[PDB]
This record gives structure tokens, sequence and C-alpha cells, in this order.
């Protein structure tokens, strides 16, 4: 087993906490759901090799540009995320989080994913965000917005049901093993 | 850490710590509140016992098996004494506190109404100011000991057979080195996400909703100041790459 390093990056509102909890326990919290995540090592066989993941969150370290690179030294795959509930999340993407994570880490491929892919036909989702004149991002939106940054590739997942989770580590897992 | 500290923060949750018998005498606001306190000190708990790994099982395994050249540990391990007493000493009060909202005839029941207070104490006057300075030099020497580290891992024999000897057992999956040193770093920036999370549960007595209000902005003054301090030291890095910075 290789040990490879995975770092999660995106606004607040993205569900990139719940994302890890969710896959390191292959569970959404029953009775508690915690506000923070620490780190994690995740087994994981992908195409016949065997990985240790290090997983890392960057929630908290959002509005401290000094603190915040310190978690991005020697980072093998990147997941970019953002909310499909939340299309303010999806254009902070191109021009404040790709730059940064370019710059800090030249040549990491990077995953972009949308989360809450639960919430695209969710009524409430659909009421709130009218108000605003927007609603939820549609998939041709993640893709074009994946090609556009020079993503390694895009995917959808919702934390809540479990869909979609598995697929994005195994998928990190095969982009940290390239060369 | 002590089994006994162990044991009590066990369970994924207050909700099911505390006997079934005695949850039920609550309102759900209150285990809601409960719940969050529990994740702090849990993970109190846990960077605590993060520091120990550094001190104990790496720092003191070096300076007592291996011949490194003087000041390589304390470039592996920049202040991990001084962190290693702000948290142990945060992490008794807190304890302390869960320990006297016991009930009488019960070593897990409890609840804790008065955290505020502690988090002003904690984040204001001269604790503020030592966590402060030591943030400012730890996070600023954090690139280079992950370099130094990995320059001794691909060099030294005896210090690899050393690392892999101690970071072999389980319990040590999450921490290696530059695991624990990263863990450290982002402690800080966690703060602000569980205050907030218990101030939403802690309108009940108004009192408390202002006392976290007051220690939430404190939290923030203090990121804001570490944050402002930082410069990565180098190894080998010029003057002229310093003041042209
Ligand atoms: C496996 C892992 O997460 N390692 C690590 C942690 C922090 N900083 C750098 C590195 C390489």
């Amino acid at each position: 087993a290789i040990r490879k390093k995975l770092v999660i990056v995106g606004d607040g509102a993205c569900g990139k906490t719940c994302l890890l909890i969710v896959f390191s326990k292959d569970q959404f919290p029953e009775v508690y759901v915690p506000t923070v995540f620490e780190n994690y090592v995740a087994d994981i066989e992908v195409d016949g090799k065997q990985v240790e993941l290090a997983l890392w969150d960057t929630a908290g370290q959002e509005d401290y540009d000094r603190l915040r690179p310190l978690s991005y030294p020697d980072t093998d795959v990147i997941l970019m995320c953002f909310s499909i509930d939340s299309p303010d999340s999806l254009e902070n993407i191109p021009e404040k989080w790709t730059p940064e994570v370019k710059h800090f880490c030249p040549n990491v491929p990077i995953i972009l994913v949308g989360n809450k892919k639960d919430l695209r036909n969710d009524e409430h989702t659909r009421r709130e965000l009218a108000k605003m004149k927007q609603e939820p991002v549609k998939p041709e939106e993640g893709r074009d917005m994946a090609n556009r940054i020079g993503a390694f590739g895009y995917m959808e997942c919702s934390a809540k049901t479990k869909d979609g989770v598995r697929e994005v580590f195994e998928m990190a897992t095969r982009a940290a093993l390239q060369a | 850490s002590m089994e006994m500290d162990e044991k009590d923060f066990a369970a994924d949750s207050w909700s099911l710590a505390v006997d079934s018998s005695f949850l039920q005498q609550h309102k759900k606001e209150v285990m809601k509140q409960q719940d969050v306190i529990y994740e702090l000190i849990q993970t109190e708990l846990h960077h605590v016992r993060t520091l120990k790994i550094m001190t104990r099982l790496f720092r003191t395994g070096m300076l007592e098996e291996l011949h490194l050249e003087p000041g390589v540990v304390q470039g592996l391990f920049p202040c991990v004494d001084e962190l290693s007493d702000i948290h142990t000493r945060f992490l008794s009060q807190l304890l302390e506190r869960r320990r006297q909202a016991l009930c009488p005839g019960s070593t897990r029941n409890f609840v804790i109404h008065r955290l505020g207070d502690l988090l002003i104490s904690q984040f204001s006057g001269p604790s503020a100011e030592q966590m402060c300075k030591t943030y400012s030099e730890f996070c600023s020497r954090h690139s280079k000991a992950l370099k130094l580290y990995k320059e001794l891992y691909a060099r030294d024999k005896r210090f690899q057979q050393f690392i892999r000897k101690v970071t072999r057992p389980a319990v040590l999956k999450r921490h290696g080195v530059q695991e624990c040193i990263l863990l450290v770093t982002q402690r800080i920036t966690k703060y602000p996400l569980l205050i907030s999370r218990i101030l939403q549960h802690s309108h009940g007595i108004e009192e408390e909703r202002q006392d976290l209000t007051t220690a939430l902005g404190l939290v923030k003054e203090l990121l804001s100041n570490v944050d402002e301090g930082i410069y990565q030291l180098e190894k080998g890095a010029r003057l002229q790459e310093i003041y042209n910075r």
C-alpha cells in the first residue's frame, strides 16, 4: 500500500465537511452529525491497487490566507467542491479557488465535485433560489466549469443518501496514482 | 490519553454517553447544545493526545535512541512543549467544568450550562497573548519542519527505522510526523465552527448567549492576529529573498 494525500477545497456552504465524514464512516450519521473533521486514513483498493488515502478538510481556513496554504504541501489529489443548491459557490470556483490551487499544488489533478445533488429536484430549494433569480446548478453547467478550469474530471454526489460518494474517492485515488 | 477520560469520551455523542433515563429528562434544545459541547471537549482531548505523541513518542524517542545533529529535534517539533502547556491547561478546565456538573452517584450524567466564561478567559488576557505568540511561531516554522523531516527520512537509515517502528501500531495510523504537524496547525481554525454551533443552541439563558458571542469575537481576533504574523521560514533562504518579500 502506497500513501497518498487528498485535500478538499471550496466555500463553507459547499458541504465538504459532511462529504469527508460520510465517506470515512460509510454512513450518514444517525444520531449526531459532527461539526468538524480532524483527519482520516482510508484503506482503498482501486483497479487492483491498494492505497492508504489520507483525507484533509480546509473548513475554518477560508478567511485566513496565510494559515490555509499550510494544508497544501505534498497533496496528490484535490477535490474542488461546490453545492448544486448554490450557484454562488460555483461562481467562486474559477477565479478564487482555481488560481490558488494551481499556485500551491502545481500539476496536481483536480476533480470538480458537485455536492448535494439530492437538492436539484427539491421544491423548497427551487422556491428559495427563485427569489434571487436563480435555480439549482444543471449537470452541463458543472461539466462546462470543470472543462474550463482544466479539471481532471467532473463528478456529482449526495452525502445525504451516500449516492456517488464512494465513486468520487475511488476516482480521486486513481487520479493520485497517475504520473 | 488516560483511560478515565477516554471512556468518558468514547461515545459518538453526549446523547449516547449519558444514561438513557437521564437523557429523557431534558428538552431537545439542551441535548443539541450538549452534543456540540461534548464535541469541543472530545476533540480537545484528541488534540492534547496529538501533542503527547509529538513530545513523548517522537521528540523524546529521537533524543534517547538517535544521534541527530544539535537543533535538529527542535526544528522537527517547534514549540511542542509550549503548545502542550497551553492545551493541557485548557483541557483541565473543560474536564473540571464537566466533573463539577456530574450528578451525585454518577460518573457520566452531567449538563454544562456555563461554557462562555471559560472560553472568554482562555481567549483573553495573558493566555490569549501566549496562544498568539506560540501559534505565530509554530505556523511560521511549519514548512521548515516538513522539509527537515523529509530530508532525514530519505537520507538517514536509523531515523527511517525509528519512524517505521514507532508508527507501525494501528492506533498511530492517522498520526505520522507530518500528520501531527498539520493536525496542530488546523486546530485553532476549528474553534469558531464549534463555538458558533454551541451559540446556536444557547439562547435559553441570555447571559450565556452574550458570553458565547463575546468568546466567538475573541477567537476570531486571535486567528486574525496569528494569520497576520505568519511568514514561512526556509532553510537556506538569503536575506535578499527576505527583504524582497
Ligand atoms: C499523508 C499526509 O497527509 N501527509 C502530510 C500531512 C501534512 N502535510 C504534508 C503531508 C505529506
